[PDB]
């Protein structure tokens, strides 16, 4: 179905929490708790960060990342920003038509 | 220690079907779903579709008319076929495992392992 | 014994000794006055009676009743794990029930405010039906049980029953039962109630999955001495008829002769969990399997025990063939598939035919020179000699026992929703507030203690089993625990089948 | 020799009516399969089994075994104008010989409110077995319906009528009255 | 000891039958457990897919009646088993001739599975039996087992058993082995044919009981011309699907082979077919094999190629003529009575009722005595003897053994009860 919508870019100074949002219809983000986030560095494969709205993978993801959902909007919060943190982030959801759709991605820059 | 590796052509002429395989090493295809995701340069990720070990498949509706996937459990690898490749098709193609717990009816939507990726160029 | 003397203590623990387990649950209950102390006729036409299939006639009674007939009443999720991982089977033995700390509260409503004060002389009526003379409603898997989590206060459900009907009308043979016509025990605030119960002998529920399948029991290295018919023609052309016989051996295993065949089947329609694979039409009712009785059609739910899906096809489930629970806080009407928990019975594939498949094929005619052999599909198959099968699994959320209908005959009386069938199951326990009407209600404590008997595994399997386990996960909440608002939840349905056995 | 008491009573309850009318079941059933009135509408909806819709409630036990029989009306006019006494009968063949299924498996003689009808070879002659209707299926009716195919986006879901049904685990039945 | 006999030959029938044979046991799989599937065998097809293990162990199978018998009812009571006069032979194959010599110190391992913890392969009607003529020397068949499979592959529920992990008894050339076994109570197999028929105990008369269940078989004529000119061996055959694989229905529920008057027909998969002495493995004519018939049960049991009967398919009316339909399969009805399948001189004796929640009429379909605790499997192997290991230490397991095999005697004494 139609894509998830994200802000094009977000920036935050090192050490301060920042939030990225992704909006979806009542059929994807709104209806299910199936939301995941991926972090991608240039020239590399995307890495899973959040799954099931707030869950984190057992290894490789710091506790500084947290997912959340309200209404039709899901959000990724990064706190204690670091240089490694700057990367491309993608929202992804399981839609009503049993297909997987992702966001456009947001580029985050740390000052 | 699942490790995905895919192989294929670098350059492909238009109107020619594109074939790509991905080999799972260190673990087997097992009971998981296996997806293909393509990223055009400087563009967002797009989910092409996935296949399951029994051949059951699901695809992206936009690409559904021209996409065929196949799994081969003996050789422990799965592949992708794309018809009528054009300018739009140029992308880095990743083969990512999609998490699935066998036996419960829970949709499998997210990718917990990824291949290195392969760059495919559609040009004359 | 008095107003200021506690009549009982709080017991909530499980003891594991040898082959038996003793679980004790204690809960706080609240009993309203129902029907304003009245017995009211009820029928579909009091609700409008939309359909013939939904037509009913019966009575609703002021009495409430205690229902401990689910497993999460008696087993913490840790106790259930400790059980299903370590044992090939289990079954109830003894039951010891207690009612105590009775507290009757009389309510006075004046304008917006309402005052609640103790009514000290008030009584509560409680009795058990140990002759099974009342209609037994506890085997219908109704709500109103003890809460899984000990800290919750639950409301006692209202008792009612149904008798013979035609449409909404009663008939001459219908029965009416007064629940005052029973000797019962009246309790003030200092009295308490108890009784013991003995489960009648039932088989161990099989909490294991077969490690072999019914068609693979052969020695794979050796031919049979039986022969089968390999070729009916020599080659292509006229008059090639022949009879050739190969011996059945490891290379062709489908043709070997076998001593036992899979259990019975009644075919179900399969629904995909990927909705786009399903047909774009309304087939919930029109495509269902059903059984007609006295002219009314009832859905076949869940039905005979059959594997939910053929291997490699988790996505499909039989329409009514499974048990479907709700998640905590799920709505009553038209909820999405993420709002429910659909059980999976795939562990019984080894001896039970897949529920959405035909049983097999039969010959439909006599072949002859002019006629080719013809086969039909068997959509339903009843018991044949030499069948073996597994009964349906039991769940932590699922029911424990049912009452076998008192009848001339029955076959394999095990209840079709799972659990232990009994001709003398744990009796119903009826309770009500004796009328005085003054607005009045009661509260108190119930303890229920069940001894269980265990069947250990001696298995010689070399490689490790499948066990039930919590994942190591990083989550906002922990599974099977309260949230930040104090709401307990059961995230998934837990079956009993993890350990394995040879067939 | 040791034999069970002949049951000489009529059940006051029916097999499909065993549940408590007041309380909702904790089980769920698939009530709706399409959003409706449109192309590409497919959804899974579940509802709590309820008093309002007793037909879909999950049940521990099912009705007894049946072999179908022809239905005959006492009124001459209602019956077909032909000789169907032997041709329409239900029979079992042994060693190349057809023997009439008389009386046959115990089944209800007729549905409630249908005093006139009797099975062609079904009852002793004309006795009726309306008492066992609560547990046993009517002798003139299909036992039920089963799915006959796998549905899909291409194929509608189908059913078929079960004319005879052998024993299933969970069945209960009454025998014929003396 | 070396120079004495551990057992005496016994071969007489009293009813108490006794048998004794000479056996030879090789080394199977070079003392190893090897994983097998259809794929290790060439890959097969979906109905033929399997996954399992082959073991170095062998096993004794006396489960056919011609093992215990020379040419109304009966049933086994007791079992007595002995193993004696064990000889372990070694073989050194050197240039022109192989040399065979007695290895006196070597051992033979034997144990019975009396807790029934192994996969039980005896009820599958395999070859490897004690030969019917008492003077023939037979080779002991290799033990292997099958587990769960999704294909040629294994699932996480698939189990692996090591037979070395059972306690077993080790026997040199002087040692002997015996155990006794009681049969559980089983009904007398009925060794008789009814004189009356169920229907003649007249088409329209009422009757108290009805013929047994059926699953219709296709009909095949022993006159080839009367058969259809097409290949219908498998495509026209009755089968049952389990977890998505079709297995032929063989022999199936007990049914009359054919109706009276026509004895030239046999149900396709509905009968037991045996081979004649020296009959080949593949594609042998109807004369090379022996096709049994269950004509005698035609009194209580329906014909396997005939329909079970008819039913009403509608409600007749003034607008509707009565319609009937043929019942191709009939499950149990209350009031059925049937006869089980007959036992043959060549046929199996018992089978193991699988351990399940429920079964119906557990008597096995190929004939014989269905049992929960049947005669236990008796497993045997030659203890491996390593050749000279290296003189510097190495952690690998030893892959070099002395070529070796054993022989001995087997006596089995079964008491039988008669009716």
């Amino acid at each position: 179905q139609s894509a998830l919508t994200q802000p094009a870019s977000v920036s935050g100074s090192p050490g301060q929490s920042i939030t990225i949002s992704c909006t979806g219809t009542s059929s994807d983000v709104g209806a299910y708790d199936y939301v995941s986030w991926y972090q991608q560095h240039p020239g590399k494969a995307p890495k899973l960060m959040i799954y099931d709205v707030s869950n984190r993978p057992s290894s490789g993801v710091s506790n500084r990342f947290s997912g959340s959902k309200s209404g039709n909007t899901a959000s990724l919060t990064i706190s204690g920003l670091q240089a490694e943190d700057e990367a491309d982030y993608y929202c992804s959801s399981y839609t009503s038509s049993s297909t997987v759709i992702l966001g456009g991605g947001t580029k985050l820059t740390v000052l | 220690q699942v490790q995905l590796q895919e192989s294929g052509p670098g350059l492909v002429k238009p109107s020619v079907t594109l074939s790509l395989t991905c080999t799972v090493s260190g673990d087997s295809i097992s009971t998981y779903y296996w997806s293909w995701v393509r990223q055009p340069p400087g563009k967002g990720l797009e989910w092409i579709g996935y296949i399951y070990y029994s051949g059951n498949t699901n695809y992206n509706p936009s690409l559904k008319s021209r996409v065929t996937m196949s799994v081969d459990t003996s050789k422990n690898q799965f592949s992708l076929k794309l018809n009528s490749v054009t300018a739009a098709d140029t992308a880095v193609y990743y083969c990512a495992r999609t998490h699935h717990d066998y036996g419960d009816y829970r949709p499998s939507y997210y990718f917990d392992y990824w291949g290195q990726g392969t760059l495919v160029t559609v040009s004359s | 014994d008095g107003v200021g003397s506690s009549s009982g203590n709080w017991h909530c623990d499980s003891q594991w000794l040898g082959d038996r387990v003793i679980t004790t649950s204690t809960r706080t209950w609240a009993l309203p006055t129902y029907n304003n102390h009245l017995y009211k006729q009820i029928s579909n036409s009091t609700s409008g009676g939309s359909s013939n299939d939904n037509a009913y006639f019966g009575y609703s009674t002021p009495w409430g009743y205690f229902d401990f007939n689910r497993f999460h009443c008696h087993f913490s999720p840790r106790d259930w794990q400790r059980l299903i991982n370590n044992n090939w089977g289990f079954r109830p033995k003894r039951l010891n029930f207690k009612l105590f700390n009775i507290q009757v509260k009389e309510v006075t409503d004046n304008n917006g405010v309402k005052t609640i004060a103790n009514n000290l002389t008030s009584t509560v009526q409680v009795f058990t039906d140990s002759d099974y003379q009342l209609p037994y409603v506890l085997g219908s898997a109704h709500e109103g049980c003890l809460p899984p989590f000990p800290a919750d206060v639950f409301m006692i459900p209202q008792y009612g029953y149904l008798t013979l009907n035609d449409g909404s009308q009663a008939v001459g043979r219908s029965s009416f039962y007064c629940l005052e016509y029973f000797p019962s025990q009246m309790l003030r605030t200092g009295n308490n109630f108890q009784f013991s119960y003995e489960f009648e002998n039932v088989p161990f529920h099989s909490s294991y999955a077969h490690s072999q399948s019914l068609d693979r029991l052969m020695n794979p290295l050796i031919d049979q001495y039986l022969y089968y018919l390999s070729k009916t023609i020599n080659g292509s052309g006229q008059n090639q008829q022949t009879l050739k016989f190969s011996v059945a051996g490891p290379s062709n295993m489908a043709v070997q002769g076998r001593n036992y065949i899979p259990g019975p089947s009644y075919r179900q329609q399969r629904v995909s969990t990927t909705v786009t694979q399903n047909n774009n039409s309304e087939f919930a009712w029109p495509g269902a399997s059903s059984w007609a009785l006295n002219g009314r059609n009832s859905l076949m739910n869940p039905g005979p025990a059959m594997a939910s899906h053929k291997e490699g096809e988790d996505r499909f489930f039989p329409l009514s063939g499974s048990l479907i629970f709700g998640k905590q806080g799920t709505g009553r009407d038209n909820v999405d598939a993420d709002k429910v928990m659909i059980t999976n019975e795939e562990e019984i594939k080894t001896t039970n035919p897949v529920a959405t498949e035909s049983y097999g094929q039969v010959a439909t005619n006599h072949q002859s020179a002019q006629a080719q052999a013809q086969t039909g599909w068997v959509q339903n198959q009843g018991i044949l000699p030499g069948m073996v099968w597994q009964d349906r699994d039991v769940y932590l959320q699922g029911p424990i026992w049912a009452k076998i209908p008192h009848t001339d005959g029955n076959f394999h009386p095990s209840p079709l929703m799972g659990g232990f069938g009994m001709k003398h199951p744990p009796p119903q326990i009826l309770i009500k507030n004796t009328p005085v009407f003054i607005t009045q209600y009661s509260t108190g404590q119930v303890s229920v203690e069940i001894e269980w008997e265990l069947q250990k595994e001696n298995s010689k399997r070399w490689n490790p089993e499948i066990q039930y386990t919590s994942n190591y996960y990083k989550s906002n909440n922990v599974e099977f625990a309260v949230n930040t608002e104090g709401v307990y939840s059961e995230p998934r349905p837990i079956g009993t089948r993890y350990l394995t056995r040879n067939l």
